[PDB]
Formats: structure tokens, C-alpha cells, sequence
């Protein structure tokens, strides 16, 4: 989710039925327009923004929502036209050792502004002394990992 | 030299607004995660809200409407101000560093406050 | 919205002995999302354990965390007269919540 | 005649423009070019464009 | 009997706000230029606002955008709110009648008022 | 804006001499624009001269103001153990502007 990927849409025929009738999504939600209405709309460009995140992290996927997702990881407009979907994935991000690789943000100075993106793993300074890239006390890594089984 | 002085408690009246403040040594209030965290007398432990060092505030639905958290950078101080206090509102209050999540527990609490409501 | 429940209510123990606190979660929770806080009479409450198995800095080594999904435990191994405290365990789904508290006694 | 800058006298003009709702009587030059005869032109005489 | 009495000093935190009052007898504070001065400790004096008998209003740059000078003639009293007190704010602050300029002079002056700025 | 500059910093003349504190300006200043105030410890400052050579009221005679242009000069003739006190020259360009004060010691 703090590395989200975007893929620019430009040129091409977007084919919106068939995609919103391909898998079974446990999320969908558009705002500022309608999924049936986009087979008639026009565009300069599409935006598709992947990742994963937690089932309790989906609400905060929205217009005007606030949260360690929203504010420092993914944020998006108070405007937001377009859609979001969202569906579970415990049979393919889930390990049964616990799979560690999907991280997010959860220290961060400032919250994004919206379709942000910050990489950055800095060490973040919880206090006065500087912490010169060493994590300690006052001194954490800005990432965590979610472990999904 | 990480401390947490409470202060601001006492008696109110029903009805009544009260300021309760938090001055932090050690580490600065702006830039972590900082939860009001209230105790009934005799029972246990309910946070009460918290704000991000990013400036978003959340409340428990208890106290939704009726507290306000906030923060002074330059006072490094942090503050809860409580609103239309009622006799479910007589606790110990404390102030602490994180959310309880996985990396942001709650670390250092301070000594607490208690907030009496009565005529 | 995982509820927690803590057990015994109270527990009576003589010094020296071995003491196990359960934490049971009607559902599956992440071990790293659980943690075990103390409260000594008169005094704030002080972090015990992290993760379910990671001691707080200065907490001395006979405390210990363990367990995963529905079921934690809090063991304090050679109990001593001064751990007369109240043990809570606290977790994080959508904002945080605490246990019910244990009290623990010393016979 | 000594004094700084900042307490030496200053002569100071404020020149307002009062623009009400009547016909005005104040104008400034008018702008006359050459005359030009012989010579198909665009002429203004007096806004008579 | 031309007197001008100051109140309001203490103890203010840093990032605080803070009043001082300064009640006159023997003049009109809304008809004269009623100007604040502040002296830090062991130092010189220095000129901080003033308000004239019109309602304009001046101010030091060391002080601009913090203090804010009014009056109420119905008290006939004239204050300061300070905002954002910081260290170099603590010192001696006197009200005093005028602006220091040719017949403008300041006079009379008020015994002054300590405002400490620490934590 | 225009800088004074008072002198001596310090001044040490035993009672019944002739003090003279001076005020220089880095440009020409009219002397109607300056002026001279007295504080004495723990006192607030007390206007002794204003034009830079009226005597304010109430002020012994022995106080005398005199000098234009980029020099003034505050004479204390016949010295008194009570002058002792900060004696500053002030004036106006644009904002009331304080000299650095000069302190007059009693031997």
C-alpha cells in the first residue's frame, strides 16, 4: 500500500461490463459517477491503482476518510470521481508461515496528499535528538509488516 | 528522562467542560501517537482517543461529540478537552505514547489525573 | 470487532510459583496485534509484553507471553510478592481494546 | 536645512479624479497625428470615427 | 493624582497567551496615545506598541503579529494580549501616556508589571 | 532610522562633580525630537528632559539638555548620591527608538 502501483490507461477502449462481471468483488463503490455509465463516458486518461491492504483498512479507501491508510500511505481526494473494488485475497497474499512482504507506512511526519506516493524508509525521528539512520529509542522504522496466514 | 505529567483533574459539575494537559519530556508530542486512555474507579482500562502525529483525531464512540483532542508543538504539551461531563465521566484519565497497535503500543503512560463529576 | 476475554478473574498463588493468565479472542487475531499490560496498585499502567512474546525493556525475564488465534498467555514464572498487580490484555482490529483486567494474588 | 532626509520638508501633490454621472470637462491631450489628404485613410475628427 | 496602574504579570508557559491591564486615573486612555514598553532583565528599554487617541494601532516588529493593544473606556483601561510568549518575551512591561515624540513625550509611567516566560 | 548611541557605558564622579552623558547620532536629529528619561532601581523610568533642553516638571534644576544635530548632551551638574540611576536618551523617526542607557555611579 506505501508502494501502491499506478498503470496509466490511454488510447484503448475501455470494456467496463465485462470487467466489472469478470470476478466476484466483496467491495465496490464509485463515486461521482456511475459503473454503468462509464461504458458512455470519455476520458483523457484512466488511473488504476494497485495493492493490498487489510479487510478493517478497506473503509478507509474512500472520499474523505482518515487513517494510517489514508493519511500515510494512500490518499485520495475530497472529489474522487471514479471507482473503487476491493476483494480478499487470504488465498493468494496469505502464507502459512505468515507472509511479511506487503508492508505500509505507520510513522510519518504529514499525511499524503491525495494520490500520493512515499517510498521513503527513513528513520523516523519520534523525538528531539536526531537519529542519523540508526532506530532506537525515538528512533523506528517508518514500515510494518502485515505477516497475513 | 521520558515523562508524562498529567494535570488538570478535579471536581466539575454535570454538565460542565474541563481541560486536561499532558506535558511530555523526552519525546515530542507532534510527532507520535498520542491516546487519552480513562479508568473507572474499580474497573479497568478504556481509551478514550488518540491523534496522529499527522494531526488526525479519533474518539471512542463514549465520548464521540463530547471530546476534542489536540496538541501544542511549542508547549509540546498535549490536551483533551471534555465537553457536557456526566457521572460515567468520573475517572482516572491517562496520557500516553501509541495506539496499542503492532509497533505503536501504549509506551510511556503517565502518572493520571482523576476527573470527579458531582454538584 | 474481536472481543477479549481475560481468565481467572482473580488468581491466588504463594511465592515461588507459576502463574498463567489466559486472554481468549472470539476470533482468529494476530499474535503481533496483542499485548499484555501491568497496572500495580496507585500506579499507571506499565507495558509488559509486545507481540505476544516480546518483553518490554526493563521487564524482568519471568514474565512471558505465548499463544496465537483465539488463545494468549501471560506466564509469571517464580512469582514474587511484588507482582500484586491487575494484567490486561489489549489489542488493535479498528481501535484499541482492553481485557477485563486479572487480578492476582499472593497467598 | 541640515536635518536627515526623513525630517527635511517634503512637498507633496495628490492629484483625484472625480468621475460622476454628468458629462466631464476635464480631458487629456488629445493625440492628433499629421493630416494626410490625397490618400484613402482611416480618419478620426472628435471621435467621429 | 494622576496614576497608571499595572496588573496582569506572572508566570506564562511558552507558546501561552497572557493579558496585561493598566487602569488610569487622572487622564482619558481612549483620548491620549497610550504606549507599551518592555525592559528585559538588566537590559535596556524597549518600545513595544501603541494605540492612539484615534484607535490606530502600532507595533514593534519584535512583537508583530502577537501582541495586540485595545482600551475600554468604560473602565478606562488599557490592555496587551501577548500570544506565542516565547523566552525573549519575559521582562518588565509599563504602560505609559504618549509616544515619545515632540509633545508626545511618555508621561506619565506605571510602576510596571514582571511577565516570566518558562516552563 | 536613524542609531543612538549613549556614552559613557558607565560613570563613576564623586557627589558635587559635573556629569556629562552623551548622545550621538549617526545623521542629524532636530533637537525637539529627543528627549531624556531617568530610572532608578527598581523604579520605572522618570521623563527628566524632553526637546532636548526643556526640563520636565518637577525636575531639580541641577538636570540641564543641550546639543543638536548629531550630538546631545545631559549635564548633571552639582552630583547627588540620589542621581544615582540609568539615564537614557530616546527620540522618533518613524517608531519611538531607546539609547542603550548609561549608568551613573556615585564614588
Amino acid at each position: 500500500v506505501y508502494a501502491w502501483n499506478r498503470k496509466r490507461i490511454s488510447n484503448c477502449v475501455a470494456d467496463y461490463s465485462v470487467l466489472y462481471n469478470s470476478a466476484s468483488f466483496s467491495t465496490f463503490k464509485c463515486y461521482g459517477v456511475s459503473p454503468t455509465k462509464l461504458n458512455d463516458l470519455c476520458f483523457t486518461n484512466v488511473y488504476a491503482d494497485s495493492f493490498v491492504i487489510r479487510g478493517d483498512e478497506v473503509r478507509q479507501i474512500a472520499p474523505g476518510q482518515t487513517g494510517n491508510i489514508a493519511d500515510y500511505n494512500y490518499k485520495l481526494p475530497d472529489d474522487f470521481t471514479g471507482c473503487v473494488i476491493a476483494w480478499n485475497s487470504n488465498n493468494l497474499d496469505s502464507k502459512v508461515g505468515g507472509n511479511y512482504n506487503y508492508l505500509y507506512r505507520l510513522f510519518r511526519k504529514s499525511n499524503l496528499k491525495p494520490f500520493e506516493r512515499d517510498i521513503s524508509t527513513e528513520i523516523y525521528q519520534a523525538g528531539s535528538t536526531p537519529c542519523n539512520g540508526v532506530k532506537g529509542f525515538n528512533c523506528y522504522f517508518p514500515l510494518q509488516s502485515y505477516g497475513f496466514q | 528522562e521520558v515523562q508524562l505529567v498529567e494535570s488538570g483533574g478535579g471536581l466539575i459539575q454535570p454538565g460542565g467542560s474541563l481541560r486536561l494537559s499532558c506535558a511530555a519530556s523526552g519525546l515530542t508530542v507532534s510527532s507520535n501517537y498520542m491516546s487519552w486512555v480513562r479508568q473507572a474507579p474499580g474497573k479497568g482500562l478504556e481509551w478514550v482517543s488518540v491523534i496522529y502525529s499527522g494531526g488526525s483525531t479519533f474518539y471512542a464512540d463514549s465520548v464521540k461529540g463530547r471530546f476534542t483532542i489536540s496538541r501544542d508543538n511549542s508547549k509540546n504539551t498535549l490536551y483533551l478537552q471534555m465537553n457536557s461531563l456526566g457521572a460515567e465521566d468520573t475517572a482516572v484519565y491517562y496520557c500516553a505514547r501509541g495506539e496499542g497497535s503492532p509497533g505503536n503500543w501504549f509506551d510511556p503512560w503517565g502518572q493520571g489525573t482523576l476527573v470527579t463529576v458531582s454538584s | 470487532d474481536v472481543v477479549m476475554t481475560q481468565s481467572p478473574g482473580t488468581l491466588s498463588l504463594s511465592p515461588g510459583e507459576r502463574a498463567t493468565l489466559s486472554c481468549r479472542a472470539s476470533q482468529s487475531v494476530p499474535s503481533s496485534y496483542l499485548a499484555w499490560y501491568q497496572q500495580k496498585p496507585g500506579q499507571a499502567p506499565r507495558l509488559l509484553i509486545y507481540g505476544a512474546s516480546t518483553r518490554a525493556t526493563g521487564i524482568p525475564d519471568r514474565f512471558s507471553g505465548s499463544g496465537s488465534g483465539t488463545d494468549f498467555t501471560l506466564t509469571i514464572s517464580r512469582l514474587e510478592p511484588e507482582d500484586f498487580a491487575v494484567y490486561y490484555c489489549q489489542h488493535y482490529d479498528t481501535s484499541p481494546r482492553f481485557g477485563g483486567g486479572t487480578k492476582v494474588d499472593i497467598k | 536645512p541640515t536635518y536627515g532626509v526623513g525630517y527635511q520638508p517634503y512637498r507633496v501633490v495628490v492629484l483625484s479624479f472625480e468621475l460622476l454621472h454628468a458629462p466631464a470637462t476635464v480631458c487629456g491631450p488629445k493625440k492628433s497625428t499629421n493630416l494626410v489628404k490625397n490618400k484613402c485613410v482611416n480618419f478620426n475628427f472628435n471621435g467621429l470615427t
